[PDB]
């Protein structure tokens, strides 16, 4: 079981999102901070989701780098099935 | 104003997190509407594992969620959980600091000590004392 | 909503050549859904007892109508973002629409406020509302004083504590003056006690009696409840009863403590100029006194010092205009004290204090309007008073600015 | 729409939006208004002039709309004045029939009382020795209880929530002033101890298994001192907690929220026990029975359910309102449930048979507070029009009207003796009303010609510093408690 | 703005005097989201009928097929009164009454041993 062996190595490894901020949005939904390593996995799973979108919007910016735009987020989230909206206001 | 600082201490911490995640193998100087977009998807993502892993544990008659309730919550959001031990061990991994506390002094009041009057018998002793 | 905004949205999407009846059909459908939600978001506002209609009310009003409070992005598969909201988008009309990605990281995060606590107080004591800070606030008959006997006892205890026999007693009495809400309707007797005290307390220059009264004035001023500018007329002379004024006591030593008292008096005077201000009555009147105190031949040296301090603490522009054409006179006075012939009066001490204060003000003014070039001998065009030491003070100010 | 009464202004703006058919086919309040009959209580002296203008064939179509969509309930008496008709109208399906308000209601207290179940007198389901120990120390508080009246005005102790940046939506106090609950918009319930006695949880099951037989070991040896705070936060609602209700044995906190569940929190373990999912919609209120077994919860789905803390499903569904059941209050004998609502009606419901036995109309806004008299003979209701209407229960005529408040009256309570009704509103005022001079006088006509006694019945107003009075409580020594969340 | 000043009049016609400034911004965000999913479905229905111009019957179809799924309502009065009289006349059988902490069956409560992982 790799994912049990992974979570047992998270007493160290402060992630990119703090646990005072990841734990705030978990307490907002009823998830209470029993284990602080449990928060760091949810903070890692939410990093990897945002990082996978910013890494795929970079491929849609190299064909047309150095600036992330809404016309790069639009085809990047379209394979995810997410139609992003331009503010237009 | 400490009223909107209840929300803006944690949403402007998520703005530093997205600004630290868009710099790791990536951008500098992003568009402003693209940062408040991505930190709105970040707050909505933490709030969705909050509501759904609480729902999966309480369906199984429990009150606090284990690991087996989140690895079914992240599956129902399409996450591919196995790639997460490799993401946690980056060399580009960064830590964003938590927000500051409004009550830095904690106990800065000398106070005003005035006692006069007692209590009538329909007021117990644990209610506050009658003023001067 | 206007139809000429709906055609802009349609032609910016790929749907060109839309009729007016087609376009009017869009703006009565969406204007109903805004009216349907704002009437439904007012239910959460009335059940919140906040009469505010916060940004989260529309997030629950949308979720109630089975529409995702998803803003700015819509997921057709619905699974990563269900009816949980993301708190909207912090966007403005007057925004920049482009930021640097390290500007958002380097700014300090706002302070998380205090958690919710439960404090109890009293709205009514057997029918009467108390004046605590948690609450909004033929022979003619023998008359009664307008104070109660608690109020005269209180007044007597506060005044006998404010003459500073014990320091903890003073400090509480000063905090009691600083935050008693019912200290109005006793304020004539406090103002009269201050004013009368300084005038019979400068007959013999009793420094503590004066330092305690000035602290009482400062404690009277920062109280937010009481109305002070009915009593400021009597107070201005009483607080300033010994600023420039000489000392009938040992002037040379405690000249440190009385100078500190003068600094406190300057600060209260600056607070008074900031407030109680109407056209050409208070600030200009004390400015005119201070200037004719300065432009006086054979000036009292304990006074060449109090008036100098008073003029100095008046703000940014006042020393920028009033402390410019007078450096030569200050230097000549210093030279005379230095010549001697004998130390008949504490003239030398007064001169040293005046020169140090004037030199610090001149540095800060110079640092403020000009670059720090030629800080070695250009100040010799201004009689060479502070020179390189003034330049070092300017450099320390620049270092403080860099730290900021 | 311009020649309508001024108290119908919030009713017409819902109709100005309704212009299509499919807009009205999903409203479900105007859908039930179109199928019901307006009751329209009129006198026989005025009905003769109406029927002499409608039975003729010159009009012949407005008479067809009247006899299709309107009931007419005729009473033999004087035609009412305009300021008396204004006092008892304002509800859709308004001014209900007198045949609804003629059922026999057992409005008396349990243990003679002829208008109350003579011998059953359920003294709390299985009244225990610990519950009998509570009433022993309750009558020690009654010894120090002051007679309030119009002379000895009570002292009000406001328990303000200072920071409260999550919006406080629900307060409850126990019957002895020992706990204060707070329902908040951040989906939390927070219990505060107000006596100098910290909130303790009971020990874990390993620590209770070693506890030896006898040697006392009953109600103090089980309380854990490792867990002892002045504040316990309860998590588990996924939405703002709108109802809060203590049980009379000081266990069993109840809370209802936007997510459609009613939750039963223990106060011995400080965890959640049950989640009662019967509504799919925001449950706006809940309350335990005064004997502590049943509880009623009213929600957005226009019903009020009766639960029993033993079944996952309700026992009685009170389903006659046409809008949201805002309030749900039990009678002091717990045989009757009063449910105020957003269609400007208050309805009493018998717990047997689930039948509506009284319909109280005359409010102009949604009812946001109900309370019962300690006699059980009267009922005070408050709504957004700032009116406190005092209703009889054996008669059903709302004898009094208190019109001092300006904004929504969100909290009412009578005294422990019944001497004073306390009213708290969004005007940041706690008004005290003489609840003895209001009922001093107390049919064949359905009204009593109530006077303008509001000025005489006022004893005090007590403006609060920017703080809406969410709860009002009376200590057993007749001391007013109030809780507000300072804004 | 143009469309944001009409949004402050839809709220004022509904009597909403006090509202947050972010309330107008996200009702416009919902109104934009609603019209770009009617018109997106309208040209899908136009391509089904094979016409190059999206006319008014396409928007009549796309409104009533989006309002059949999105905007639901509470159950109706003839449905609530039928399940009431089926429940208020049903004798709700029986369970286990006296049980100290009186409660539903244990598969309907939230009282389980409630495990957690061993820290190692």
């Amino acid at each position: 079981t790799p994912l049990v062996d992974f979570l047992m190595q998270l007493e160290d490894y402060t992630p990119t999102i703090p646990d005072a901020v990841t734990g705030y949005y978990l307490n907002r939904a009823g998830f209470e901070a029993s284990d602080p390593r449990i928060i760091r996995l949810i903070s890692l799973a939410a990093q990897k989701f945002i990082s996978d979108i910013a890494n795929d919007a970079l491929q849609h910016c190299k064909m047309k780098k150095y600036t992330l735009t809404m016309e790069d987020l639009t085809p990047a989230l379209s394979e995810y099935g997410i139609n992003v909206k331009k503010p237009h206001y | 104003n400490p009223a909107d600082n209840y929300h803006l201490a944690r949403r402007r911490t998520l703005q530093v997190v997205v600004s630290s995640l868009l710099t790791e193998a990536g951008f500098e100087s992003a568009e402003k509407a693209s940062v408040e977009t991505l930190t709105e998807m970040l707050q909505s993502y933490i709030s969705e594992i909050g509501r759904s892993a609480k729902s999966y544990c309480e369906h199984t008659a429990r009150t606090q969620p284990t690991l087996s309730d989140i690895v079914v919550t992240l599956v129902e959001m399409g996450f591919n959980v196995d790639t997460l031990p490799a993401y946690a061990k980056r060399s580009q991994r960064m830590v964003i600091t938590a927000p500051p506390v409004t009550n830095q002094p904690v106990t800065p009041k000398a106070l005003t000590a005035g006692q006069n009057r007692p209590h009538p018998p329909h007021i117990p002793s644990h209610f506050p004392e009658f003023p001067d | 909503l206007p139809s000429e905004s709906m055609k802009v949205v349609a032609e910016s999407m790929g749907i060109a050549q839309i009729q007016e009846e087609t376009c009017q059909l869009l703006t009565d459908e969406v204007s109903y859904r805004i009216k349907e939600i704002a009437q439904d978001a007012l239910k959460f506002m009335h059940m919140g007892k906040r009469q505010k209609l916060t940004t989260s009310d529309i997030d629950y009003a949308l979720k109630l109508k089975n529409v995702e409070p998803l803003y700015g992005f819509h997921a057709q598969e619905f699974i990563p973002f269900r009816f949980a909201s993301g708190g909207g988008r912090e966007l403005y009309f007057y925004e920049e629409k482009e930021v640097d990605l390290s500007d958002i990281i380097n700014t300090p995060l706002p302070r998380v406020p205090l958690d919710v606590c439960l404090k109890a107080h009293w709205l009514s004591i057997e029918g009467c509302q108390p004046a605590i800070p948690e609450n909004p606030p033929r022979l003619k008959p023998r008359s009664i004083h307008e104070l109660s006997v608690e109020q005269q006892l209180y007044y007597k205890e506060i005044t006998e504590a404010c003459v500073g026999s014990c320091e903890a007693k003073r400090a509480e009495a000063l905090q009691s003056i600083a935050t008693d809400p019912g200290l109005y309707q006793m304020l004539p007797r406090f103002s009269t006690f201050i004013s009368e005290g300084v005038r019979v307390n400068v007959v013999q220059n009793n420094l503590a009696l004066l330092i305690y009264l000035m602290r009482m004035v400062k404690a009277l001023m920062d109280n937010p409840t009481l109305y002070l500018e009915k009593y400021v007329h009597e107070l201005i002379p009483a607080v300033m009863t010994c600023i420039v004024s000489r000392q009938l006591c040992l002037r040379p030593d405690v000249d440190n403590h009385w100078a500190l008292r003068d600094f406190a008096a300057r600060l209260v005077a600056q607070i008074c100029k900031h407030f109680s201000t109407t056209t050409n009555n208070i600030q200009s009147r004390i400015t005119k006194t201070f200037t004719k105190s300065w432009v006086d031949e054979k000036t009292p040296w304990t006074t060449r010092y109090g008036s100098i301090a008073g003029l100095a603490e008046l703000g940014h522009d006042v020393i920028k205009t009033l402390i410019l054409p007078r450096l030569q006179q200050e230097g000549e006075r210093i030279r005379s004290v230095l010549d001697g012939p004998v130390l008949s009066n504490i003239d030398r001490i007064g001169a040293d204090h005046v020169q140090s204060l004037l030199l610090k003000h001149c540095a800060p003014v110079l640092a403020k309007l000009r670059p720090p070039p030629d800080n070695q001998d250009a100040y010799r065009a201004e009689f060479g008073s502070l020179g390189p030491l003034l330049c070092s003070q300017v450099v320390k100010a620049r270092a403080q600015a860099a730290l900021q | 729409h311009g020649d309508q009464e001024c108290y119908y202004q919030d009713d017409l703006r819902v109709l100005s939006s309704l212009t299509k058919k499919e807009h009205m086919k999903g409203n479900e309040t105007m859908l039930d208004f179109r199928t019901s009959k307006f009751v329209l209580r009129i006198s026989r002296d005025s009905y003769q002039l109406l029927k002499r203008h409608l039975q003729e064939k010159q009009n012949n179509q407005i008479w067809n709309i009247v006899q299709e969509h309107l009931y007419i309930d005729i009473f033999d008496g004087m035609p009412r004045s305009k300021q008396q008709i204004d006092a008892m109208v304002g509800s859709l399906a308004g001014e209900a029939k007198r045949e609804a308000n003629k059922s026999k209601v057992f409005f008396g207290l349990l243990k003679q009382d002829p208008n109350a179940p003579p011998q059953n007198r359920i003294p709390l389901p299985e009244l225990k020795d610990s519950d009998k120990l509570d009433k022993i120390m309750n009558m020690k508080e009654t010894t120090k209880r002051v007679r309030l009246g119009p002379d000895c005005l009570p002292s009000i102790c406001f328990y303000t929530f200072l920071n409260a940046y999550q919006g406080l939506t629900a307060v409850d106090v126990t019957d002895d002033s020992s706990l204060i609950a707070g329902g908040f918009a951040d989906s939390t319930v927070r219990v505060w101890s107000v006596t100098p006695k910290k909130l303790r949880s009971v020990k874990q099951a390993s620590d209770l298994s070693l506890i030896d037989k006898e040697s006392d070991d009953v109600l103090e040896r089980i309380m854990d001192e490792k867990t002892a705070s002045e504040l316990k936060i309860l998590y588990g609602h996924s939405g703002p907690v709108y109802g809060a209700s203590f049980s009379p044995d000081r266990n069993y906190l109840l809370s209802s929220s936007e997510d459609g569940t009613v939750r039963l929190w223990s106060l011995q373990t400080f965890t959640c026990l049950v989640g009662y999912k019967g509504h799919n919609y925001p449950v706006w209120d809940t309350q335990f029975s005064p004997y502590g077994y049943y509880f009623v919860s009213g929600g957005h789905d226009r019903v009020a359910r009766l639960w029993a803390t033993d079944h996952y499903q309700p026992l009685r569904i009170f389903a006659g309102h046409l809008a949201d059941v805002n309030c749900t209050r039990f009678h002091p004998n717990s045989n009757y449930v009063a449910t105020g609502s957003a269609d400007r009606t208050v309805r009493l419901w018998d717990v047997l048979n689930g039948n509506c036995v009284r319909i109280f109309t005359g409010h102009k806004g949604p009812i946001h507070s109900l309370t019962f008299s300690p006699n059980g003979r009267f009922l005070a209701t408050g709504a957004t029009d700032g009116r406190v209407l005092l209703w009889d229960i054996g008669h059903g005529l709302m004898v009094g009207e208190l019109k001092g408040h300006t904004d929504t009256v969100c909290s009412l309570r009578f005294s422990r003796d019944g001497e004073i009704l306390a009213s708290g509103s969004m005007d940041n005022t706690v008004r005290l009303w003489d609840a003895i001079k209001a009922f001093e006088d107390l049919t064949a006509t359905g009204h009593i010609n109530l006077p303008e006694n509001s000025q005489e019945l006022l004893l005090g107003t007590y403006m609060t510093k920017s703080t809406p009075v969410v709860h009002l409580h009376f200590t057993r020594r007749n001391l007013v408690l109030a809780a507000g969340a300072y804004s | 703005p143009k469309d944001a000043q009409m949004m402050a009049q839809i709220l004022k016609d509904m009597g909403i005097t006090e509202y947050e400034p972010r309330v107008i911004n996200q009702m416009l965000e919902f109104a934009f989201r609603y019209v770009t999913t009617i018109l997106d479905d309208a040209k899908i229905y136009s391509s089904h009928a094979k016409k190059a111009t999206v006319d008014a019957d396409d928007v009549r179809l796309a409104i009533q097929c989006r309002a059949d799924q999105s905007f639901t309502s509470p159950p109706p009065r003839d449905f609530l009164l039928d399940i009431a009289r089926q429940r208020n006349q049903t004798p709700l059988p029986l369970i286990k009454p006296y049980s100290g902490p009186r409660l539903p069956p244990d598969r309907y409560c939230l009282t389980a041993p409630n495990y957690r992982l061993k820290s190692l």
